């Protein structure tokens, strides 16, 4: 078919980017980051190895206290507020980039990330209410 | 005005039927009842809370039932400490503790 | 666990006023309210009050709203989850039909529909 | 509303707890904790990041080998039993917290490890049996 | 019962070693790997914690582009190519061992993990093409 590699869909509509997502989840981790020897090239190569790892689970954290973990494209609860972005559907992934879209929406992703992590806390909290019969 | 049982008795095996109901004041739809064991002049003892919810450590013989207009408390296998004067109490989240008149057992 | 021991029972005559001591260990005293109940001779055993160690707040009965002053102070850390306090008792336009045993008791659970239940009663004291 | 903040409710009722966990749950692994040098505090500061995300892994894995990926509040088919503690509900939830709870369950904690582990184990191989038609 | 500890069954067919998988997931991130001494033997210890956490999380990485986040057992909608072995299920699930088993599929396991990444890409796009409605 295609696949435009790792970044490929970068200037693609959001659209089509988000068919290709495993293409960018796989090469969050491995790359080429046996023994630990303290050199100038040691020391730098420990480094690389143990900022993937934090910044792989920082995402996952996230990902998880908002019931997606394990999951490329997961749908939540949250509407959204046309004070974000007035933007209609058509328009946006069909036409923006994602690099694009996050320039634009940057604002507003600290207050969209606390609407989704209480509606999982509220969440959880209703199936446990509804398992109790 | 939560009018208890005169009084009763019963025998070692059997059981009793305490009753506790008054207006539309006090009882009972809307408020929980409460049951307090209260030997004459002495430590009282909870007994049963929020129209049949037991005390951590009372006998599983005890129990509570609420009809719409009067609450009651039933006392199963009877011991020789039954013998001791039990009041009921008729309250909300935010209120008193309207007491019950007395009933002797 | 958690004790409640209480005052003297000493008598006085009408028109006094007389203090009622509680004295609490093995819990911590902030955590449950503390009520006053009074069992007289002549009357059916009568709710007074209870009283918050923690938020300070009191409600009485409207029989007694302004007849008492119930007061409690600050808890004293034996460790983590054990504490020991003290509350007040105070009756105004006091006559002789007052006359019973007084007994002070901590509330049952610290949320729900039966927070301030009294739960756990002291040894209650004589009067005149 | 209330928003106690960090370990806020840590004297509040198990109930009341049990409701701010993602308070708790964000704060496990980001904090203040760019190049790799080899000095006293250099030193110091990796070791304070791969501690952390160690002690963060070995709750995700047992959160993973009981059935609860990504949960904050998830239920099992392991009874409760008694011996560990006949404290009733109301009496519990609307009375104790966290910290004397666990103080008093710590005998037992690694007992009820073990029953979750293997209902696990046995779950999901129900689970393979019954979409083998 | 039986109890074979860990990699217990590592002689046993491969059926019955698979209801034993709790036991080999718990000790692989655990085992004995508190300040950090850059010594001969410390700067040893910090090699053995980052690689264990490296390790363990390109396996679970591989576990969620499949949709089998927090699995021991997770079943695929990728059918069984007879090219990659022509056994049957009684001549493999109660005869052959996990070893020897992987083995003789070792060749195909780069090929199957393809086709198992893009099967859970497109499974979660047909699942929020339905909750569209
Ligand atoms: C980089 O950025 C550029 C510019 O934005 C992107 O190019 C654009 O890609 C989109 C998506 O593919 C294009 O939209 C499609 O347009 C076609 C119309 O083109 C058809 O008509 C031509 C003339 O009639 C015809 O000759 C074409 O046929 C072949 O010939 C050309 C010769 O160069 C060849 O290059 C073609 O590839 C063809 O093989 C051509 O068929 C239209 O048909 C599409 O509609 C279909 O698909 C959509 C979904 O995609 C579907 O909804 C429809 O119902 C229908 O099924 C589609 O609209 C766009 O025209 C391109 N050009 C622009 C925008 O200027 C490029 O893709 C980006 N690349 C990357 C890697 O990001
Ligand atoms: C620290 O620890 C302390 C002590 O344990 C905690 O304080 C306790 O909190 C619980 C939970 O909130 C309280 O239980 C509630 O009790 C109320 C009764 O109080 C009402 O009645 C007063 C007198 O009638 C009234 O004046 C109050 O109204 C206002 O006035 C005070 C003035 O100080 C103000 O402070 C109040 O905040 C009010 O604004 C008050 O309304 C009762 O109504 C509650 O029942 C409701 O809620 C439960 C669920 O929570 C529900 O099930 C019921 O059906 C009902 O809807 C509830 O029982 C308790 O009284 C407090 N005090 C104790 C136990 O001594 C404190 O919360 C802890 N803080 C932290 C951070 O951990
Ligand atoms: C290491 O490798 C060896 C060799 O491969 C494994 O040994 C084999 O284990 C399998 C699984 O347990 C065995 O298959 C079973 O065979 C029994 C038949 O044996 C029965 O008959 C004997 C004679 O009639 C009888 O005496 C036995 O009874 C006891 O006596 C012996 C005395 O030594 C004692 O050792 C036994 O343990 C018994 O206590 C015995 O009962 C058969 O009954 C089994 O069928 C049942 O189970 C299957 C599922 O497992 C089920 O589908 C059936 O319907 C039925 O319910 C089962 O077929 C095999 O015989 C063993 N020997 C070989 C293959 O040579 C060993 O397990 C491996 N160990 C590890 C740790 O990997
Ligand atoms: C959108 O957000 C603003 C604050 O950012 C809020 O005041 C407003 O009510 C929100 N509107 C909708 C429709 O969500
Ligand atoms: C984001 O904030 C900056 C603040 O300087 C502002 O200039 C910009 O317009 C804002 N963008 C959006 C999309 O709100
Ligand atoms: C209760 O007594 C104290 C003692 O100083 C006093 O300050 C307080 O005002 C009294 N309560 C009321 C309601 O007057
Ligand atoms: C509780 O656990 C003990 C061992 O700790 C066991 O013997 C007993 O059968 C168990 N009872 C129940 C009801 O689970
Ligand atoms: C836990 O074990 C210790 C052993 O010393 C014992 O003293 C304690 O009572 C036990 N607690 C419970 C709740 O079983
Ligand atoms: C099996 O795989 C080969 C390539 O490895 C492919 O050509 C063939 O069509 C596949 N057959 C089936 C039945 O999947
Ligand atoms: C795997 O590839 C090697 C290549 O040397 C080949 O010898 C072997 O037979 C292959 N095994 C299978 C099962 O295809």
């Amino acid at each position: 078919a295609v696949f435009l590699g790792f970044l490929g869909a970068a200037g693609s509509t959001m659209g089509a980017a988000s068919m290709t997502l495993t293409v960018q989840a796989r090469n969050l981790l491995s790359g080429i980051v046996h023994l630990l020897k303290l050199t100038v090239w040691g020391i730098k190569q420990l480094q690389a190895r143990v900022l993937a790892v934090e910044r792989y689970l920082r995402d996952q954290q996230l990902l998880g206290i908002w019931g997606c973990s394990g999951k490329l494209i997961c749908c939540t609860n949250v509407p959204w507020n046309s004070s974000w972005s007035n933007r209609n559907l058509s328009e946006i992934w069909d036409n923006m980039t994602w690099l694009q879209w996050d320039k634009e929406i940057s604002n507003y992703t600290q207050i969209i990330y606390g609407l989704l992590e209480e509606s999982q806390n509220q969440q959880e909290k209703n199936e446990q209410d509804l398992l109790a019969l | 005005v939560l009018t208890q049982s005169a009084s009763v008795s019963g025998s070692l095996g059997q059981s009793v039927t305490i009753s506790c109901t008054g207006p539309n004041s006090v009882c009972c739809s809307h408020k929980s009842i409460s049951w307090y064991q209260w030997p004459p002049g002495r430590a009282p003892t909870l007994i049963i809370y929020e129209d049949n919810e037991r005390a951590p450590g009372i006998s599983p013989r005890f129990s509570g039932y609420k009809s719409y207009w009067s609450a009651y408390l039933t006392i199963s296998d009877l011991r020789p400490e039954d013998e001791t004067t039990y009041y009921c109490c008729s309250y909300t989240h935010n209120s008193g503790c309207v007491f019950g008149t007395g009933t002797k057992v | 666990q958690g004790q409640l021991v209480q005052s003297g029972a000493t008598t006085t005559k009408p028109g006094s006023s007389v203090k009622i001591s509680c004295k609490t260990s093995g819990y911590r005293f902030n955590f449950y309210h503390i009520n006053w109940i009074r069992q007289t001779a002549g009357r059916g055993p009568e709710w007074m009050g209870w009283i918050s160690p923690y938020s300070g707040d009191k409600n009485l009965a409207p029989a007694f709203q302004d007849r008492v002053n119930m007061t409690t102070d600050t808890e004293v850390p034996v460790t983590s989850f054990t504490s020991t306090g003290a509350a007040y008792m105070e009756i105004r336009n006091l006559t002789s039909d007052d006359t019973g045993t007084y007994f002070c008791a901590k509330g049952l659970l610290r949320d729900g529909s039966s927070t301030w239940l009294p739960y756990l009663w002291g040894q209650g004291t004589l009067l005149t």
